[PDB]
């Protein structure tokens, strides 16, 4: 839609350039300094709602229509190691991906120019303007979205690193001597009386009839490890 | 409670991770380009921002795999402030710093890397470290600066942060072209590589040419980058014998190894300012044409009233 509206008022931009009328080319860098206000704070509004749909608290909404691709990821026990199958990395990769996905749809559009018949600038036209990259230096909040949108990232990726990190303590049930633990605490209360109530409590993200942990757009799945 | 000792003193073998590379570098540098190519792919996607790409390390003597974090920032310094998502003091200890000079830009080099040497300044101190742990780590990184076998001066790390520090600069193989459509003079080559040298030893770094095109020196780069981050074997030495391509060791640079540099040219002294021995690249595109207003009617009137007047 986008892309359409642009085009079209490209094509009456050019209709204008038929004509002769003074000072055209002035006349079309105002309107693209308008057009960058414009789409900075349509920008800015589509940025807030991939971060609200991002955080999990989320018919032409200033923010639009956010959608993430779930980012699967398991728990795989093959060499008696808990491995990520996408590594932790990953979840994070995606996710910026998906993000930069979020950004190029209103960032990537084409600026209106006047090089349509104002060939004087004989000149390949530099990526950064022909393309209209200086959208997000146009922020109607400042740069707070993009101190936002990182930090739910940096929210949903850091916490569920944990979540992955407990699950990864388990390790030690295939490589562990239980002796350890009985000279560690040997004639305890009676002989551990404490460890022995915490472990129950231990057997959370656990013993549960859910199977994968679904976090926002991450989900972990415990299916190969679940037995 | 007790279960978080008795299963975590339980430790295996592993390797060390969780390192933050961090990439500065001034905007448009290829810094993407040669970071993904030296992952593996090509090229990935280039953007706004911070973006991240997980560098796969693997030790086949150990026969292990690890990642870690390339989190290449944008070069817009308004995209400064989300640098403060790229270091935190968990990860400053381990955290490896580099910047991407675009050798076919070298008019830029210094104040590009300059502008290095104030941002991440400022971010290492605005997260206010405490004093102890700063200076521990500086002392830390001078001792492993001066046992370097393949010192001590007076600029020697002069100003540094007190973390590893190399210098990559790309597209070397256009260092050619620049040669002969600028007629760029070889005593202009070993003035630039003179300052970086004299800039990497006041931040105790090491400078290492590249040329994706000629896929030069990226196994040296991976294996000096996994080398500092995880203490890796390494045997490559101090490659500094021909300019086409140079390697610099962090600890093989030496004020006298800059001096021989010195002596080879004669045409203007180094101690002169950068961008006076090297020539400005002039601007090409013009300055749009001159606004044609239009007189307005209220002061083409008055005119016109003293024209009649004078009549």
């Amino acid at each position: 839609t986008f892309s359409e509206i642009l085009n079209r008022v490209q094509k009456a931009v050019d209709d204008l350039n038929l004509h002769s009328y003074s000072n055209l080319p002035i006349w079309v860098n105002k309107l693209d300094m308008e057009i960058e206000r414009i789409l900075g704070v349509r920008l800015q509004a589509g940025l807030r709602a991939w971060t609200q749909v991002l955080l999990g608290q989320a018919s032409h909404k200033p923010g639009g229509e956010p959608k993430i691709k779930n980012v699967v990821h398991e728990l795989r026990i093959t060499n008696q190691v808990i491995y990520l199958n996408p590594p932790i990395e990953e979840c994070r990769y995606k996710l910026y991906q998906e993000m930069f996905a979020w950004k190029m749809v209103v960032l990537s559009l084409p600026r209106i120019q006047s090089q349509r018949y104002q060939v004087g600038v004989h000149y390949e036209l530099t990526e950064e303007e022909k393309f209209y990259r200086n959208a997000l230096t146009r922020m109607p909040d400042g740069p707070v979205a993009l101190e936002e949108s990182y930090s739910a990232v940096m929210g949903i990726v850091s916490e569920v690193e944990q979540y992955v990190k407990v699950w990864l303590q388990y390790q030690c049930l295939w490589d562990m001597q239980a002796e350890n633990i009985y000279n560690r605490l040997g004639e305890d209360l009676n002989k551990w009386q404490a460890l022995l109530v915490q472990i129950r409590k231990a057997r959370g993200t656990f013993d549960n009839a859910e199977t994968k942990k679904e976090f926002g757009p991450v989900v972990i799945d415990y299916g190969k490890v679940q037995s | 409670s007790s279960i978080l000792s008795e299963v975590s003193t339980r430790a295996r073998s592993k390797l060390p991770s969780g390192k933050n590379i961090l990439v500065f570098g001034e905007d448009g540098s290829g810094k993407t380009t040669l970071m993904t190519k030296l992952q593996g792919a090509e090229h990935g996607k280039k953007g706004r921002g911070l973006e991240y790409l997980y560098l796969s390390v693997h030790d086949e003597d150990r026969d292990d795999h690890t990642r870690c974090n390339v989190w290449i920032l944008d070069g817009d310094l308004y995209h400064k402030g989300l640098l403060k998502f790229a270091v935190s003091a968990e990860s400053l200890p381990e955290t490896l710093v580099i910047f991407v000079a675009d050798m076919s830009r070298p008019w830029t080099v210094m104040e590009s890397l300059q502008k290095w040497a104030s941002v991440l300044r400022e971010h290492i101190d605005k997260m206010k470290i405490p004093p102890e742990k700063m200076r521990e780590l500086e002392r830390k990184f001078v001792k492993d600066f001066q046992d370097y076998m393949e010192p001590l001066g007076d600029n020697v790390l002069t100003h540094n942060l007190g973390i590893p520090v190399l210098v990559v600069c790309t597209k070397c193989d256009a260092v050619s072209v620049l040669e002969k459509e600028h007629d760029y003079r070889d005593e202009h080559l070993d003035f630039i590589q003179s300052h970086l040298r004299r800039f990497c030893l006041q931040y105790g770094a090491a400078l290492i040419y590249t040329s994706v095109k000629e896929e030069k020196n990226l196994d040296l780069l991976y294996k000096y980058i996994v080398h500092k981050t995880y203490g890796f074997h390494f045997t490559t030495p101090a490659l500094v014998v021909e300019k086409d391509a140079v390697f610099i060791p962090a600890g093989w640079d030496n004020e006298k190894k800059i001096a021989i540099l010195h002596e080879n040219f004669t045409t203007v002294k180094p101690e002169d300012a950068y961008e006076d021995f090297i020539v400005k690249p002039p601007v090409r595109k013009l300055v749009h044409d001159k606004e044609l207003a239009a007189e307005d009617e209220q002061v083409f009137l008055m005119k016109q009233q003293s024209l009649l007047a004078k009549q």
